[PDB]
RNA sequence: GAUGGGGAAGCUCCGUUUCAAAGGCCUGAUUUUAUGCAGGCCACCAUCGAAAGGGAAUCCGGUUAAGAUUCCGGAACCUGG
RNA sequence: GCUUAUCACCCCGGAAUUGGUUUAUCCGGAGAUGGGGUCUUAUGGCUGGAAGAGGCCAGCACCUUUGCUGGCUCCGGUGCGCUUGUGACGGCCCGUGAAAAUCCACAGGAAGGAAUAGUUUUCAUGCCAGGUCGUACUGAUAACCGCAGCAGGUCUCCAAGG
RNA sequence: ACGAUCAACUU
RNA sequence: UUGACAUUGUGAAGAGACAGUUUCUUUACUUAUUCAAUGAAGCGGAGCUGGAAUUCAUUUUCCACGUUCUAGCAUUCAAGGUCCCAUUCGGGGCUGAUCCGGGUU
């Protein structure tokens, strides 16, 4: 009989993201004439930590083609990129780690990151630390490229969509156990208000579908259908299966 | 810094009170060497464009 | 001069900030400019039923110029001439009084939509000029059919502003000659012949032809490329 | 949190730079007097939000029933002109 | 006002027999140790401000506005001391720990400028002004909240000897 | 190869 | 969430059943609608300039279009080249920087 926690998150009052210390949105350059027809050279000034982000960020300076000034861009740093390195972004850019190329300008098997879903969206795929997209094929007839995503999914993207050669830096981060509540605390105080988590079965029925009972138990199937409504979707939503894989 | 004279705020050199005199030396050497290399590069290009 | 040298810049990609070029093609115009351009584009993209697009078949430059040369000989009297005409009429009423008509009969261009449509219906109009740019077009869209029904020669001519300046208005949207002088009857007959050769005689064929359906520059090029191979 | 704009029967709601024609710098200046045409200058969008965050510049001695880094005496400093 | 520094940097020189060096093991042919220099002025010293003030005393006069006169006010030491500021470091993070106003410098070269007053002056001195509102007192076993002059509650600075 | 001076508080 | 009608137009194919009608494929078009971006900067077509023509100079042709050791620098309607003017410490046009369509992409 009460609005439950996952319903309350959408009003976004105390559940917004903590963005005070963040360096700015990490995205590729706006796709312009220079990247569309040739290449443009930028310089890596800094590799900086970003609050709430596992991967480090590269800060790259490009010359403005139309006005006398410099433009800062916040890239997600790939493994091996160093300060003082020259970055080449465009159709005619070379196949080197850190360079930004259209997906149609790389051979099959190329490892890229920060891949655009559509050309000009400035990077949407394979952004977290240690993640990458594999180029697996080309269809020049329909100007399309097949890729494998970090989740194992196969995708078809415009060959004009851009990517950064290499793999996102910071990999292996989740291989270290946190060991204690305080490290999770500090991890999430830079992200959002999602920790700690109270179990639904530890609540009363007013608070959660899992609440109540003279023992802690869910009492009805925890696999919830797609067509369930808000306040009902607590548990395993639209689960094709459950239980430990391979016995 | 708006109160004191220019002497307190700069050094008698190019990029006086903005760069550290080793970075200025590095800038000078890099500029001269890359400009000479650009001359060499275009002479090589003009030579190799005469092969045909 | 030994003190001057050839710099030339390299405006290729990655070098030498681009010079100022004409960007008139990429200007983000105000909304009213955008809408008044796109409305014309949409009008010609859609298939135009023959009742419209009977317009945009306007009288050509030479015949229109001579037509207006004739119509300019029958300009309605303005306020300045009407005031002194009324003074002459006042004097004639004072002393002369033939019956009441010491002033001569006027020969003037007839204008005004309701007045002209009534003249067409009574078959008094000997030549009707219809402006080609009346918005809303419903005001004159029936006029060519009405003139054809009544057997009155009509021309679709460019400029409601031009008709207006003919009849001392900002805009007229229609003009008509119902009577001309003897020395201008033969010129009127020549105009009627030329006008009928373009509007009344082709009316039945125009009434069955749909306008519009025209593509833009890029789509036209792409369709030409497709048609070259397929 | 206005404006542009959109929603709402409406009280009003969204949104904070947005799908807007959104402005002020120097220089020519006959200084009865304020301007006349010049040629670009970013495109930053109002405003409110801290007496513990940032921040131009003052100290000592004396003095009252009750005021003082504020008054008196002396000695400084900053900003604008 | 003069002077005064850890760090940093410069010149000479070319280092294995490796050296220098911190409480903490880092540094050196990408030039160490060494010799000689440059710089930030935290901070301290001397001088001006300034002894004329303030402090402590001694002689007379005394409510005659209430005083007057004179002297001294100096030189050292010590530290795992306390409080506090600061520096160079070191540890820690799947945590790497605001923004803007504002000020300055540099790059650039648009203009402007030369002989009994021809430009400009971030150098010295000189002239004028700096509005508005707050400012008393308590801040608590009696000045606040708790029905009160209530053993409750209510943020913070300084902190002597054994 | 020591001598002379100054100074703490730990064991 | 699913269907229907409206928004909602234009070509074809062609399953056809059969002057025509009627459901039914499949794909096509762009201007309605929808998504996104930019300070709406380089879009589309053609041309010039290069190389393979087994070209007929006749593009039944495709690809390229000034930047790739280096943590420098890149701005004053651009120097230059050409014309015009009563030119002084100059002013202007064209070219440099191909042409055309005003569809920002
Ligand atoms: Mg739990
Ligand atoms: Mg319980
Ligand atoms: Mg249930
Ligand atoms: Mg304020
Ligand atoms: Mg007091
Ligand atoms: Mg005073
Ligand atoms: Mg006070
Ligand atoms: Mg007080
Ligand atoms: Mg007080």
């Amino acid at each position: 009989g009460r609005v439950i926690r996952n319903q309350r998150k959408g009003a976004g009052s105390i559940f917004t993201s903590h963005t005070r210390l963040r360096q700015g949105a990490a995205k590729l350059r706006t796709l312009d004439y220079a990247e569309r027809h040739g290449y443009i050279r930028g310089i890596v000034k800094q590799i900086v930590h970003d609050s709430g982000r596992g991967a480090p960020l590269a800060k790259v300076v490009f010359r403005d083609p139309y006005k006398y000034r410099l433009r800062e861009e916040i890239f997600i740093a790939n493994e091996g990129v160093h300060t003082g390195q020259f970055i080449y972004a465009g159709k005619k850019a070379s196949l080197n780690v850190g360079n930004v190329l259209p997906l149609g300008s790389v051979p099959e098997g190329t490892i890229v990151s920060n891949v655009e879903e559509k050309p000009g969206d400035r990077g949407a795929l394979a952004r977290a630390s240690g993640n990458y997209v594999i180029i697996i094929g080309h269809n020049p007839d329909e100007n399309k490229t097949r890729v494998r995503l970090p989740s194992g999914a196969k995708k078809v993207i415009s060959s004009d969509a851009r990517g950064v050669i290499g793999v996102i830096a910071g990999g292996g981060r989740v291989d270290k156990p946190l060991l204690k509540a305080g490290r999770a605390f500090h991890k999430y105080r830079l992200k959002r208000n999602s920790w700690p988590k109270t179990r639904g079965v530890a609540m009363n029925p007013v608070d959660h579908p899992h609440g109540g009972g003279n023992h802690q138990h869910i009492g009805k199937a925890s696999t919830i259908s797609r067509g369930a409504v808000s306040g009902q979707k607590a548990g395993l939503i639209a689960a094709r299966r459950t239980g430990l894989l391979r016995g | 810094y708006a109160t004191v004279s220019k002497t307190h705020k700069t050094v008698s050199r190019a990029y006086g009170g903005s760069r550290c005199a080793n970075c200025v030396k590095e800038r000078i050497i890099r500029a001269f060497l890359i400009e000479e290399q650009k001359i060499v590069k275009k002479v090589v290009k003009e030579q190799t464009e005469a092969a045909k | 001069n030994p003190l001057t040298h050839s710099t030339p810049k390299n405006f290729g990609i990655g070098q030498a900030v681009q010079p100022k070029r004409n960007l008139s093609r990429y200007v983000k115009w105000p909304e009213y400019v955008r809408v008044q351009r796109q409305k014309k584009i949409l009008s010609i993209r859609l298939k135009v039923p023959p009742t419209i697009a009977q317009f945009q078949y306007t009288l050509d430059r030479n015949t229109a110029a001579e037509t207006f040369k004739l119509f300019n000989k029958y300009r309605p009297e303005t306020a300045a001439e009407k005031k002194e005409r009324l003074t002459k009429e006042a004097a004639a009423v004072a002393e002369g009084k033939s019956k009441q008509d010491a002033s001569p009969k006027p020969y003037a261009v007839k204008y005004g939509l309701n007045h002209v449509v009534a003249l067409i219906e009574n078959k008094k109009a000997k030549l009707v000029l219809i402006a080609n740019d009346v918005d809303p077009i419903e005001l004159v869209v029936f006029l060519p059919a009405l003139c054809k029904k009544m057997g009155v020669p009509y021309a679709i001519v460019k400029g409601k502003a031009r008709l207006g300046t003919l009849v001392n208005q900002k805009t007229s949207a229609v003009a008509a000659l119902t009577e001309v002088r003897a020395e201008d009857e033969a010129a009127l007959a020549k105009l009627v012949s030329t006008i009928d050769a373009n509007f009344a005689d082709k009316y039945d064929e125009v009434k069955k032809h749909w306008g519009g359906g025209i593509l833009g520059n890029k789509a036209q090029a792409k369709m030409d490329k497709r048609a070259k191979n397929s």
